[PDB]
């Protein structure tokens, strides 16, 4: 994952 | 229907983990989309070590639907009877059982177990799915996956556990116009009509099946090649094709750059990224078909800010590291999360520092990671970095600030003790040892321990298997004592109960005029430690780059106030930040009168540096956002730090000249001189916005955010709403259309705000992956932060049916319910939550919400008058  | 839900418990699949005695091998998978239909079938065999007598095998499946009774091989090669299948929802398993049961594979012969089945393409950005673009007037389809944690079981049946590592041989029967990628290269393309291909890609090494991926697109690209001679590639939309070149770039030093750092080839024969027109997470590190939200992939150098830049440079680092640290060595159980998410986090750092020479990347970890998470986990609701997990939700929810963040920041404090030459020999061994297999946190430990003979295993543990950190207190210049550091000064520090009880392993470095020592300092002296030149200063964690606090006696403290005052540049920028912010921190926690903290900021007129800006406007936020509606203190506050920023606004003025840090440095101080009310500053964004309005004028492009926010808010009416809206619908630059959301949300009316939350629910205007970006923009509005916690209450039914109570975006969406501080709004968040008592993955978020109000309600009883007083004195 970024996770935004 | 055909496989029944069935109620029946009786048996090993109540178990939320899988089985130790079943382990797959390899899978065979096929799937074929109707793209125009929004429906995919597929079929899929599976080659299974079974280990101990069983009547039934069992496995994931979540929302895709069996469609034939499945069928299972002998090792032999005979076809095994089957007496029933059915669903398990509770544990979301399909279930077969043999007229029998059978016995282990003994030899190099597995069973082989095959099972069609058929899902959709619509509703959802997780599994399989389509959605789509616009592309010279046409509407195009694109389809791909998304699996981490738990939606591989949507996509296909399978064993969804990342330890249960198999092979992958991918095929795709899709219409011809378009092109298939996967993990892997293509191997083999066959017509099936004149109007399908059947795309089959090579055999994979073993993956966890949250990295299978695999696409359906009518994409252009960007093509690199590496070092080692194998093609990267960035595909893209043709429209968009520039805004590629970025990434390209980045994508081929990083991945040199840590080929060669991690002393290990890349597992795979190429690398493809691709952005989603619509994506659910920000990006996702399928190994060899990295996919992403546009946003962190996608740059225009004409039209994109530095923090664009810095974000994709970042995203795709991370992205990449992974193909290492997640992929090649994986964890065992999700648990250790910040095995792949902390490393990461980290590694992303030193990768763009090597592709991007003078962005001091070093010195941002403080300002992205360390700084930031340190507020979470001083928190009662925090935990600790190894997790229990026991249902989907609880694994989605991990994926946090502690995982990313403070894994981040402990491996950061490990390599600078254990010298970086020995952490990065360790982190090698560590991959050739567990490569294709997987690890847990002690794995990782005793690698190092082979690197340093270094107590490390003892150290780090007491970082990882309990939540919070230490505040360091100093008697008499040189002694120092550890205790836990809560903001909440009536918690209980003993709780939750924890093996370690709260004392940790400090690496502690210190520095003697310019001259730096180490000391390790242990959990068994209890009455705190002595620092080893007839001093009369010790500057203690240089750099902020040991997880804790230090809390200096009041008299050093007002000595430094002093020092700052007299020459600031005494002091290194990291170091200016970081006393600052502990300051700041430890007067939230009342372990600090607010005097002395607040006397730290009298220097500032001659403040020139990005890193202390940033901390001061992120504690200055705090307290002026805990004032908002006090019409006596708040004047006082604003016109104190309008003057203290003044002359640094003033001095970078509105253009964007100089380097990436100086351009980074001037959004955020104008940005704060306006947020503070200088009536100057507010003129240059409404001139420029009205200038903008004009339809010509390119903004400068580190300006754009500021001025579309702070022009839409001073001048913006109904006119310049309506044209902002047209325009953000016209760009084709994500980057571009986020600054115009956030634009709309920043309008003073409340029809107009009314009108744009209508928007949400309509998919032809607002993405879905973009839906909690925009309730969050419009919680910053002061009128919006009322409007959207009102909105998700209304509409809290529709957006659980929208995106599920497993949607991580979801669960944290309460957090806008941070900035409230009174004993009515916490009443008005308890109901709620007690009318909508199943928070999924909100579960966390929620309880961290809670405790955040409950101090805010706090904080402003034991402060007003003393922020007060030295305010009114002061001016
Ligand atoms: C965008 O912001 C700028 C501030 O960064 C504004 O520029 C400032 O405008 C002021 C008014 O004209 C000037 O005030 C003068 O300051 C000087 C000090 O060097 C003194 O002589 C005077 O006290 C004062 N003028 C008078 C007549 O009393 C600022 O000097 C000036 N410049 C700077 C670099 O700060 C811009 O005006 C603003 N733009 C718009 C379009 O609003
Ligand atoms: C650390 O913070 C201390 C507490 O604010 C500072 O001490 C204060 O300095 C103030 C000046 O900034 C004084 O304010 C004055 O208060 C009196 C009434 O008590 C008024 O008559 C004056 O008008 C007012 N001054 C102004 C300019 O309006 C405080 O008296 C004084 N408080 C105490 C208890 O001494 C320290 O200066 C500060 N340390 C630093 C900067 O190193
Ligand atoms: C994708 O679209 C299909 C087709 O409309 C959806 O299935 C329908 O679901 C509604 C209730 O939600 C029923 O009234 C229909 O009878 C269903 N149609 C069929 C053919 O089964 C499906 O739910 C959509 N997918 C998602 C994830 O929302
Ligand atoms: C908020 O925006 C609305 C929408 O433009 C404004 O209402 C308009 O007011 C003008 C005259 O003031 C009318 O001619 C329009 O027909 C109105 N539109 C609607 C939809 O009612 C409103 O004035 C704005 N309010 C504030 C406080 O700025
Ligand atoms: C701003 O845009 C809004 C929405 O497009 C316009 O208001 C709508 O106009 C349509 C067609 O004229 C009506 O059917 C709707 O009832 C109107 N309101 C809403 C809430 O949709 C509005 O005319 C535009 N205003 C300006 C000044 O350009
Ligand atoms: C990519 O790198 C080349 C040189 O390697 C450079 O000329 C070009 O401007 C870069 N492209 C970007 C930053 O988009
Ligand atoms: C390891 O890297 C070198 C780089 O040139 C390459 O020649 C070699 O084939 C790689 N090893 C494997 C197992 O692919
Ligand atoms: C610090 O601790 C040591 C050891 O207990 C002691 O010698 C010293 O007196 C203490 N206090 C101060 C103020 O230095
Ligand atoms: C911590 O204390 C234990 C007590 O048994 C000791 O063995 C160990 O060496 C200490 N570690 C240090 C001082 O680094
Ligand atoms: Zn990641």
């Amino acid at each position: 994952x970024v996770v935004d | 229907d055909i496989c029944p839900a069935s109620e029946d418990e009786s048996g090993q699949w109540k178990n939320f983990r899988l089985p130790d005695f079943v382990n797959p091998v390899h899978y065979d998978l096929h799937v074929k989309p109707l793209l125009e239909e929004d429906t995919y079938t597929g079929t899929v065999s599976i080659s299974i070590n079974l280990s101990a007598p069983t009547r039934y095998l069992w496995l994931h499946l979540r929302e895709t639907r069996i469609t034939r009774l499945p069928e299972l091989k002998r090792p032999s090669g005979d076809q095994v009877q089957v007496r029933r299948c059915f669903e398990y929802k509770k544990q979301e398993y399909v279930v077969v059982e043999a007229e029998e049961e059978l016995t282990p594979s003994s030899g190099d012969g597995l069973y082989l177990l095959t099972m069609e089945f058929a899902g959709w393409l619509n509703g959802s950005l997780v599994g399989f799915y389509r959605t789509t673009y616009t592309e010279n007037g046409r509407v195009k389809s694109i389809a791909a996956t998304d699996h981490e944690p738990t939606d591989a079981r949507k996509s296909f049946p399978c064993f969804d556990e990342p330890n249960k590592k198999a092979t992958y041989t991918i095929s795709i029967t899709h219409p011809k116009e378009y092109g298939a990628l996967s993990n892997m290269p293509v191997a083999k393309e066959e017509s099936v009509d004149d109007k399908w291909t059947r795309t089959t890609f090579e055999k994979s090494v073993p993956m966890s099946t949250y990295l299978v991926c695999f696409a359906v697109h009518q994409f252009d690209s960007v093509k690199r090649i590496s070092n080692s001679g194998k093609p990267l590639t960035i595909y893209v939309q043709p429209e968009q094709k520039h805004t590629a070149e970025y990434a390209a770039n980045i994508t081929k030093s990083v991945f040199d750059y840590f080929e060669e750092y991690f002393a290990m080839n890349y597992s795979l024969p190429k690398l493809d990224k691709i952005a989603i027109p619509d994506f659910g997470t920000g990006a996702m590190e399928n190994w060899g078909l990295i996919t992403y939200r546009e946003t962190n992939l996608l740059y225009d150098p004409k039209e994109s800010a530095s923090s664009n830049q810095q974000r994709v440079a970042t995203v795709v680092a991370h992205e990449l590291v992974h193909q290492w640290f997640g992929n090649i060595v994986t964890m065992d159980w999700w648990e250790d999360l910040w095995l792949n998410e902390g490393f990461a986090s980290f590694f992303e750092f030193l990768g763009v520092n090597h592709a991007e020479t003078d962005w001091q990347m070093r010195d941002q970890m403080l300002l992205e990671d360390v700084l930031p998470v340190q507020e979470d986990d001083s928190l009662m609701s925090s935990h600790p970095i190894i997790v229990t997990v026991t249902t989907p939700d609880e694994i989605t929810s991990v994926f946090d600030g502690i995982s990313y963040s403070k894994g981040s920041s402990i491996l950061r404090m490990l390599e600078d003790w254990i010298k970086p030459e020995n952490f990065q020999k360790g982190c090698q061994m560590y991959l050739e040892k567990y490569q294709f297999k997987n690890a847990k946190t002690s794995d990782f430990w005793a690698a190092l321990e082979e690197a340093s003979r270094l107590p490390v295993k003892e150290v780090m543990d007491t970082w990882t298997r309990q939540m919070g950190y230490p505040v360091l207190n100093v008697n008499g210049v040189k002694n120092i004592t550890q205790k836990r550091f809560l903001l909440d000064p009536r918690a209980n520090p003993s709780q939750p109960p924890s093996d370690l009880g709260y004392t940790w392993n400090i690496p502690v470095k210190w520095t003697e005029d310019n001259i730096t020592s180490s000391v390790l300092f242990n959990r068994s002296e209890k009455e705190g430690i002595t620092l080893n030149s007839g001093n009369a200063f010790l500057k203690i964690n240089p750099d902020h780059i040991g997880f804790y606090r230090v809390n200096y006696e009041v008299a050093t403290w007002d000595s430094i106030a002093t020092a700052l005052s007299l020459n600031h540049k005494t002091f290194s920028s990291a170091d200016r930040a970081s006393l600052i912010d502990d300051a700041f921190a430890l007067a939230r926690a009342q372990l600090l009168d607010y005097k002395v903290a607040l006397n730290l900021t009298k220097y500032l007129k001659r403040e020139e540096n990005f890193l202390p800006w940033q901390r001061v406007i992120s504690a200055v936020t705090y307290i002026i956002s805990m004032f908002e509606d006090d019409k006596e203190l708040y004047p006082m506050i604003e016109e104190y730090f309008q003057g203290q920023v003044k002359p640094i606004a003033d001095s970078l003025g509105w253009n964007d000249a100089g380097d990436h840090v100086t351009k980074l440095l001037r959004s955020s101080v104008l940005g704060f001189a306006c947020k503070m009310g200088d009536r100057e500053a507010l003129n240059n964004a409404s001139s420029l916005f009205e200038q903008w309005l004009n339809g010509t004028v390119s903004l400068p492009v580190n300006l754009r955010l500021l001025v579309y926010r702070y022009g839409m808010q001073n001048s913006g009416n109904e006119i310049s709403w309506n044209y902002t809206l047209e325009q953000y619908q016209k760009t084709s630059l994500a980057q571009e259309k986020e600054k115009l959301l956030y634009g709309l949300a920043s309008v003073k009316n409340v029809t107009l705000l009314s009108r744009y939350l209508d928007l949400l629910k309509d998919t032809n205007l607002i993405k879905t992956q973009d839906v909690f970006t925009v309730i969050r923009y419009i919680s910053y509005n002061s009128y919006g932060k009322n409007m959207a916690w009102n909105w998700i209450q209304l509409n809290w039914d529709y957006l659980v049916n929208r995106y599920t109570l497993n949607n991580r975006n979801l669960g944290r969406i309460v957090t806008i319910a941070e900035p409230f501080n009174t004993e009515l709004q916490l009443w008005q968040m308890e109901s709620f939550f007690a009318k909508y008592p199943q928070a999924g993955a909100g579960e966390k978020p929620r309880e961290q919400v809670l405790e955040t109000v409950k101090n805010n309600i706090e904080w402003l009883k034991q402060h007003r008058n003393t922020i007060r007083e030295w305010f009114f004195n002061l001016l």
